[PDB]
DNA sequence: GGCTTTCGTCAACCCTTTGCTTAT
């Protein structure tokens, strides 16, 4: 029922995004969809308030059926019709909340440019899946959201085992 | 004029403590500084969990980190630095017609009393916490720049007037009110006993091997720098029905005791700050509290 | 002529290890480049390139879980919630010892640079840390290519990172090439229109995400060059080494 | 209706032994202390397992850690210090309106008898466990501050009345019922015999080659501080159908026997603690039990 | 007319367990 769960999504709230600051601070609610990085293995993300939604009577909500087997690229190209295309594209919009968000200066070469780094959704879910399935073990684990992972995103709500971060420890002398 | 707050008003940490470093020395010869080794101890006890009485005939096996003095040395040496920076009324995020008018509303606090209760917690030894209990003698050596200060017996609860805490307090207050750094190389000695247990900061982790993980730097025991900072800012005796000093927080809260002493009674940091910017007559204590939080810092979202 | 001022054994105490949402550990080259540019703003000495290192570094925590820093109740209108604990957002901390090298055009004496640096390092934080005790700064010069490498050898007991280049992405090049990522820059997604709640208001504001490069921690005396280990800003907001990819 | 325990609540340890170091001396020459070193013994045994009767003609070779007195020394000296820390009802975690209405509840508890059973368990020598069996005569000395008390032969399970244990009991219960600390540097002499088998606490080892790994700091035979502290708090003679003193666990738990003596009979720590908070008075021997657990410490709320 | 407290809603994992280099 991937047409029903879209009118669901949009009604509850619905913000598909491939970049957010909810992975940094859960008090954030800033969501941007980048048009230029959607690739064949790009894992897209979504958010509704309290991560609300209905399943597909097989146990999976919108997020896992949209992450499974490039279904987001399938709809985004238009292989499942143009009536799902405009719904998915009107789902992906913009949101701006620099609150709770790190703000650093970066040079433009002849001046400065105040820059807010937010997390990547494809990088997080794709890194968890790949560094679990090729068994990379020099790494960390971070559960985003705390004891209620339905707050941050939908990826948070589903992957409650914890997102994987690279262990960036350098060598120590002596 | 309703000088309403910015979205996030962010102040830097003006006390800048470092991690304490736990060493084992003797009381007489305080020069063979050997590191306090964090060890790995596996225990056998019993379950003893609330409402689980049908598992109480079983045991629990818990691997814990332990840090003890070696049984040739009888004094725990705690070494950290405390860097009092003063740029107190300068904001990282925000600041204009809210931080400047707070600066010209907080310009007449007793910075000497704030620096006094700041230095006293480093001098009475509140940075040791459970290292301070059971010690026969807690002699602390504070080395401000080319000026060695020593303290050996201070009541940690009551800020009794000393003549050498106040001398450090003058230069720390002059830096806090003005600019610069008056960094406190601080040396703690506790006559605990031969082979007594020392108590480093425990890491809030999710360790599968260990049930209690102690903070270790290279393997040597250590205490957290924010733990030391929480000890230094434990100055607040200006809340309702004050008994003991607590850490200055935006709501005067300790999450360990499960009670907030400065919330729900219009005495929180944001209410007093809002009164200060729109124009009120703050008393000396709740003005000292607001500038103590400004030295503490923190994002003031809302 | 290259004037390399090297500080050693910088015990930074409280480094927030979250360089990105997938990288936790050593602070990136953007951190040290920002520290060099902070020294350029605060004091005035124009640093065009910066190196760093790792005498010691431990991200505090377990093997796969960092230490969860407790959060203070710091928010307006959150006074009824302050009796319980506070919700904690991910912020790992790390405690390590750094060596650092700067490339500065000072064209002046060397006993006044050291101090236009010791009066900054005592008031600066290396990625949110607290600089506990650093060895005395010493200025060294480089005339030829081997004089420079009498400085690489001078920031010793340490592991300077070298840019090793991203092949296809970072996850493919981490398990095939035994290597680790690091934020080498940021990519501008959108433009922030609400400058009322920003750091400066006037500087143009962009939303961004990290872009990463992979790095290798070669001991500095085992590196053939040192221009391959001297990070500097680039064009499309990308910090890079002058010697490029190792 | 009822005042409940906080979900975060814990008490700190108030009897803090050091890890005992176990030395070899003679009975007459007690000041020639050599170190009983833990060595490794590989033993040829016989396979005798309750399930397998077919592999019973084979014999297992298990390497164990042993500890013996040297053959020129006939007395095991067990040296440790016991730190009795005060502020018993001052909870480390929590402490809001449940650790304070229980301090006033256990305000008339018999701290003197609790301290007598503690220092009696250090003075009869119950903190030696298996080290006491087959000893011709026991002699413990407890050197409290600028004093020295010697107890040769005391009954173990019977808390008999003698005046020097009462003196150390009074000076400990002037700390347990109040504030501060008191330390007991305890030395345990057992005339075991020349070359006799010495029993340390053996470590918890998982997947190790040794079938028995004894505790050691730098090679010396040693007993765990928790093993001493368990035997100090073996004071509970107030459980249902009491015949022997057990350790004051919250459920009266003995993991050796595999039964909890205070679970199910509504005489555990949590039900009596909730009753003491919610109005209901306790027996003197039950008040002793709950404040003995507060001396012991633990997560007392969930 | 916001506004600030408190209670009511909405959930559901699969985990792995040292080297990164390795000194002028």
């Amino acid at each position: 029922m991937i047409k029903e769960m879209i009118e669901d999504f949009i009604s509850k709230g619905g913000l598909i995004f491939t970049h957010s600051g909810r992975y940094t601070n859960t008090n954030n609610s800033c969501f941007i969809f980048n048009k230029n990085d959607i690739g064949v293995d790009t894992k897209v993300d979504m958010y509704t308030p309290k991560s609300a939604g209905i399943k597909n009577e097989e146990g999976e909500n919108l997020w896992q059926v949209l992450n499974k087997a490039n279904m987001f690229y399938r709809i985004y190209s238009g292989e499942l019709g143009e009536e799902l295309q405009y719904l998915l594209k009107s789902c992906c919009t913009a949101k701006e909340d620099v609150t709770t968000l790190p703000q650093i200066y970066f040079k433009n070469g002849e001046g400065y440019d105040i820059l807010v780094p937010i997390g990547n959704a494809h990088n997080l879910i794709s890194g968890t899946e790949y560094l679990w399935e090729h068994k990379y073990y020099n790494t960390f684990t971070q559960k985003l959201g705390g004891s209620n992972p339905q707050n941050c995103t939908h990826a948070c709500n589903k992957m409650r085992g914890g997102f994987k971060q690279f262990n960036c420890t350098p060598p120590q002398v002596e | 004029t309703k000088l309403k707050a910015p979205a996030v008003l962010a102040y830097s940490r003006k006390i800048n403590p470092t991690n304490a470093l736990m060493f084992a020395v003797n009381w007489s010869d305080r020069d063979n500084t050997t590191a306090v080794m964090v060890g790995t101890k596996t225990v056998a006890g019993t379950q003893s969990v609330r409402g689980n009485p049908n598992d109480a005939d079983k045991g629990n096996i818990q691997t814990v980190n332990f840090a003890n003095l070696p049984h040739n040395k009888n004094t725990l040496l705690v070494k950290y630095n405390v860097k009092f920076v003063g740029d107190v009324f300068k904001a990282e995020l925000g600041g204009g017609e809210y931080s400047n008018t707070l600066q010209t509303a907080l310009e007449n606090t007793d910075f000497g009393t704030l620096a006094y209760r700041y230095v006293y917690n480093i001098a009475a030894g509140r940075t040791l916490w459970r290292n301070r209990v059971g010690a026969e003698s807690i002699e602390t050596v504070i080395t401000v720049n080319d000026q060695t200060f020593t303290f050996s017996d201070l009541l940690v609860n009551e800020f009794d007037e000393d003549v050498d805490v106040a001398e450090i307090a003058d230069m720390v207050a002059g830096v806090l009110s003005g600019e610069g750094f008056v960094t406190l190389k601080v040396e703690h000695y506790m006559l605990l006993g031969e082979g007594s247990e020392v108590f480093p900061s425990q890491e809030f982790v999710e360790n599968s091997k260990l049930s209690k993980q102690l903070f270790d730097l290279n393997g040597q025991a250590a205490m957290h720098d924010q733990k030391i900072g929480n000890a230094i800012r434990t100055i607040d005796t200006w809340y309702e029905d004050a008994t003991t000093p607590i850490a200055v927080e935006p709501y005067g809260s300790v999450v360990r005791n499960g009670v907030a002493y400065r919330a729900g009674n219009k005495t929180d940091l944001f209410t007093l700050m809002d009164g200060a910017v729109n124009g009120k007559s703050l008393t000396e204590e709740d003005q000292m509290f607001v500038t103590a939080n400004l030295i503490r810092g923190g994002v003031f979202g809302g | 002529m290259r004037k390399f001022i090297i500080v050693k054994n910088v015990k930074v105490d409280g480094i927030n290890a979250k360089s990105s949402d997938i990288t936790v550990g050593m602070p990136p080259a953007t951190t040290f480049c920002g520290l060099g540019e902070t020294m350029s703003i605060k004091t005035g000495i124009v640093v065009k390139a910066v190196s760093y290192g790792s005498v010691k570094f431990e991200v505090r925590g377990s093997r796969f879980n960092t230490s969860v820093t407790k959060f203070a109740w710091q928010d307006r209108g959150n006074g009824g919630k302050a009796n319980n604990n506070s919700p904690i957002q991910p912020k790992p901390l790390a405690d390590g010892v750094f060596t650092l090298c700067f490339e500065v055009e000072w064209e002046d004496c060397a006993e006044v640079l050291v101090d236009k640096v010791t009066n900054f390092i005592n008031t600066a934080r290396i990625a949110g840390g607290t600089i506990a005790s650093f060895n005395k700064p010493f200025v060294k010069v480089a005339k030829d290519a081997e004089e420079l490498a009498s400085v690489k050898n001078a920031m010793m007991p340490c592991y300077v990172v070298v840019d090793c280049g991203v092949e296809v992405n970072i996850f493919e090049d981490a398990v095939n090439r035994k290597l680790q990522p690091m934020v080498n820059g940021y990519k501008k997604l959108e433009k922030i229109v609400d400058n009322k709640h920003m750091r400066d208001k006037f500087t143009p504001a962009y939303l961004a995400t990290p872009t990463y490069t992979m790095i290798g921690y070669k001991m500095v005396s085992n590196v053939d060059n040192f221009d391959q280990a001297l990070w500097q800003y680039g064009e499309n907001t990308k910090v890079k080494t002058i010697g490029g990819i190792y």
